[PDB]
């Protein structure tokens, strides 16, 4: 419990900002692999834009 | 004869462009598959310990 308690807010904060970041992107992020996929899509878009 | 060297230099530049493009694409694919565990601690040492 203590461990979970120690990790309790950290997870929540992790979600909280994540949500905003997830909201900052039109696409909704649901998995760390999906997060990397969205990242690399963004990298490709940036490369094309430049 | 003159244009021979021009074509050689153009081919070298084109190959450089292709190499840089392929390196960038490989890095993109990497980060797509890779960032989740990049730079994390080594498990093997922990498992042996």
């Amino acid at each position: 419990i203590q461990s979970l308690t120690a990790r309790a807010p950290v997870w929540l904060a992790a979600q909280d900002t994540l949500n905003q970041l997830c909201e900052q992107s039109g696409e909704t992020l649901a998995s760390s692999n999906d997060v990397t996929e969205y990242m690399q899509q963004l990298l490709e878009r940036e490369r094309e834009a430049t | 004869l003159e244009r021979d060297a021009l074509a050689e230099r153009y081919a070298t530049l084109s190959f450089d462009v292709q190499k840089i493009q392929r390196a960038h694409q490989a890095f993109s694919q990497f980060v797509g598959k890779h960032l989740s565990v990049a730079f994390d601690t080594d498990p093997e040492a922990e498992i042996r310990e």
